């Protein structure tokens, strides 16, 4: 409960090897710092970051976005049908795999 | 007494500064720029900015409390 | 005493939330209502194996840590779609449509009571 | 009788150290919490300790102030070496001004009923950005006390009026329900030399001569900005902003000038002394 939620943020150019700028979701543009031991060479414009909400500072470069929406499309039962259960598409079976 | 006060003249503009776009100048201490968080302000330029690099569209960064163009 | 620290810390203006993928280094990332996301680096009082993607979180106004889990609400229309004064029109009360009252019986209610009829036949019902 | 403008809150920096780490801990909630001093007389008020209040749901109100925990604090530090009294109440704004709410005028009304020169202070962690503190402290003004009683405070010297209040309080009721007291750190030795550590640059290294390949790039570039300047300066003595010759050329030469010294300076020292 002590814990506070940071807040995430894509990045952008690094301006030096110390201050980047970095985008909010749905957010502002500011110009950030990384925390102190974070490695630089993986900040890398196009990698999502945690920013602590109080300086804004760079800190947890997380992966990338799943976007539950993909979630979704991805983890979605689509049955047990095999081959031998599509008929007369022979030719197009053979295409398509 | 001046090596102090330029030291905080340049502690002014350090991070986090929230960015922004650069409408013309106003005055010679101040401009008119418009955030990245979408509102424009009137503000007071850091007269240790040159000039010469305000082009009517180049992208700024301002204190975050303040929005001052530094 | 524990217990009653969490329960007077768990008053409720909630900033329902929706999930996103969780992290190792069981912890989670949250998008609010107000389209700003969040990571936590606990999840808070809800467990892990509780949450999922696009789910339903009530979080704390300020420090944002997920302390309820939601039934999800999908729409005010929808739920003004379904039904719940129950109409009362028998089937008495249809003429001459026997054999279409038939057909729509077979096709919807058989399903809907036995579902025995069918599997033992191997159909798929209509 | 009445209070008066000259009335100093004297703050060391021990609990003004704990009330920023507080106020950067809490953040984006508030944080509240005891300041332990005594009322030395009636024209200051002194604290020389503070400590946390467990955050709650109650936000910052008197509920927050809880009972046990207050007590079996007072009582550790009684037999510790500090038995003290609650001078007041500190709390904290994010990002938000160093204003009084109206939630916030009720518990220091509820402190004010122990003592009357029970002072509230406010700080603020956020705009606390650098070596710029952002703290005021605050006591009510009893109603009729201003409104017919007139002046609150006493203006018998020059030592309350150095001093401008902020805009944002004026919105939120200054000089209205509650005015402002004069702020002061009672810093002293063993606690400023302490402090200089921080930053103190043991002589490590400060016989050490950096790096030569980074100190060639420095003087390298600094001498292209230098010939692209003094174009400039050649074009502009013709003339009969940013004047580049005056700013530019100073802070240049200044620059390099030092930076060669200290290298070539400690690179001879060096020399002597090791061998
Ligand atoms: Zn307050």
């Amino acid at each position: 409960l002590q814990s506070v939620g940071q807040i995430v943020g894509e990045v952008l150019k690094q301006l030096t090897e110390e201050k980047f700028i970095v985008k909010a979701t749905n957010g502002p543009r500011y110009v950030v710092g990384c925390r102190r031991q974070l490695d630089k060479s993986k900040l890398k414009p196009g990698t999502r970051v945690a920013l602590d909400m109080t300086t804004l500072t760079i800190m947890r470069y997380l992966p990338r976005e799943v976007d539950p929406l993909v979630y979704n499309m991805s983890h979605e039962d689509p049955g047990n049908v095999s081959y031998s259960e599509i008929g007369g598409l022979s030719e197009q079976i053979r295409e398509l795999r | 007494e001046f090596l102090h006060a330029q030291e905080e003249v340049k502690r002014i503009q350090s991070i986090p500064l929230v960015i922004g776009q650069f409408l013309e100048a106003v005055d010679q201490n101040t401009a008119i720029v418009g955030s990245t968080t979408g509102s424009n302000y009137y503000v007071r330029i850091l007269s240790t900015i040159d000039r010469e690099l305000l082009k009517p569209n180049a992208s700024v960064a301002l204190h975050k409390h303040s929005n001052a163009l530094v | 005493e524990n217990s009653e620290k969490i329960k007077v810390n768990k008053t409720l203006p909630y900033l329902v939330s929706n999930v996103i993928e969780l992290l190792d280094v069981k912890c989670a990332v949250i998008k609010t209502s107000t389209r700003q996301t969040y990571f936590l680096p606990v999840i808070g009082l809800v467990d892990a194996e509780k949450l999922k993607p696009g789910d339903l979180v009530g979080v704390n106004k300020d420090s944002y840590l997920i302390l309820e889990t939601l039934p999800t609400e999908y729409d005010s229309r929808v739920k003004a779609m379904e039904v719940d004064e129950r109409p009362t029109e028998q089937y008495s009360d249809i003429g001459g449509l026997d054999k279409q009252i038939q057909e729509l019986v077979e096709a919807i209610v058989l399903p809907m009571n036995h579902k025995e009829k069918f599997e033992n036949l191997g159909i798929q019902p209509p | 009788p009445a209070v008066d403008t000259a009335e100093q809150v004297y703050i060391s920096s021990l609990a003004l150290l704990k009330m920023l780490k507080h106020g950067r801990a809490g953040v984006p909630m508030e944080v509240m919490g005891l300041m332990l001093g005594e009322f030395v007389d009636d024209y200051t008020v002194r604290v020389i300790d503070v400590f946390a209040m467990p955050q709650s749901g109650t936000g910052v109100s008197v509920e927050a102030v809880d009972p046990v925990f207050q007590a079996k604090m007072l009582d550790m530090l009684k037999q510790t070496g500090r038995p003290e009294m609650v001078v007041g109440w500190y709390h904290s704004h994010p990002g938000f001004g160093c204003w009084l709410s109206g939630v916030d005028i009720n518990t220091q009304q509820s402190f004010e009923a122990l003592s009357e020169r029970a002072v509230a202070v406010v700080v603020d962690p956020i705009q606390s950005v650098k070596g710029k503190v952002v703290i005021d402290a605050f006591r009510l003004i009893n109603a009729n006390m201003m409104v017919l009683g007139h002046e609150p405070r006493q203006t018998t010297s020059n030592l309350g009026h150095l001093n401008k209040p902020s805009i944002q309080a004026l919105i939120h009721g200054l000089n209205r329900h509650y005015y402002s007291i004069t702020i002061n750190y009672r810093k002293n030795e063993l606690e400023q030399k302490m402090l200089l550590n921080l930053h103190k640059k043991s002589w490590m290294e400060g016989l050490t001569l950096q790096d030569y390949s980074e100190h060639c790039k420095h003087n390298e570039s600094v001498v292209k900005e230098m010939l692209e300047l003094a174009k400039n300066y050649n074009k502009a003595v013709e003339e009969e902003g940013k004047q580049d010759p005056k700013r530019h050329l100073e802070e240049h030469v200044d620059v390099l000038m030092t930076s060669n010294i200290v290298q070539c300076l400690a690179a001879m020292l060096d020399t002597v002394v090791f061998k």
